[PDB]
C-alpha cells in the first residue's frame, strides 16, 4: 500500500520523459509512444501534484570515528546554486 | 601626597566604560565560537 500510494503520487505522464538516442527516426518514437504510454495517467488528482519545497542547507559537521578503518574519507562542500543556474558553468 | 589622584580617577572612568564594553564582546566572542561544542551530540554506535 506504501508502494501504491507512492506511485500514485509520482509516476504521472507530466513528470516522465520518453527518451530515446540512436538509429530511430523521432516519428516512429512519438507513434509507438502514443501506442504504449496514452494510457499513461497524466492526473493524480486536484489535491496533489507532489511539489518540492526549498530545502534549508546547514554549515555543519558529522563525524563519525572508527579508528579500526585503515583510511579515512572526509567530503566536504558548501551549498551549491541549483540545476538550473548559469553559474554551474 | 598624591598629586595624581584626580587623574588616576578620570581613567578610572575611562577603564570601567571600556571594560563594560569590552568584557561583554569579548565573551560573545568566546561563546560563538564554543557554541560548536556546547550544543554538539554525541552517539555510540557499537557493533552488535
Amino acid at each position: 500500500a506504501d508502494l501504491t500510494e507512492y506511485l500514485s503520487r509520482h509516476y504521472k505522464a507530466p513528470r516522465m520523459v520518453l527518451a530515446a538516442a540512436g538509429g530511430l527516426e523521432h516519428r516512429q518514437l512519438l507513434d509507438l509512444a502514443q501506442k504504449h504510454f496514452s494510457g499513461l495517467s497524466g492526473t493524480y488528482d486536484e489535491d496533489a501534484v507532489p511539489t518540492l519545497s526549498p530545502c534549508r542547507f546547514t554549515g555543519s559537521q558529522i563525524c563519525h570515528r572508527e579508528d579500526g578503518l585503515p583510511l579515512a574519507h572526509v567530503a566536504i562542500a558548501v551549498e551549491g546554486p541549483g540545476w538550473a543556474h548559469p553559474d554551474n558553468v | 601626597a598624591e598629586p595624581e589622584h584626580d587623574h588616576r580617577k578620570r581613567m578610572g572612568l575611562k577603564m570601567l566604560l571600556m571594560m563594560g564594553l569590552l568584557l561583554p564582546l569579548v565573551y560573545a566572542m568566546k561563546r560563538h565560537k564554543w557554541s560548536v561544542l556546547k550544543s554538539r551530540k554525541l552517539a555510540y554506535r557499537p557493533p552488535k
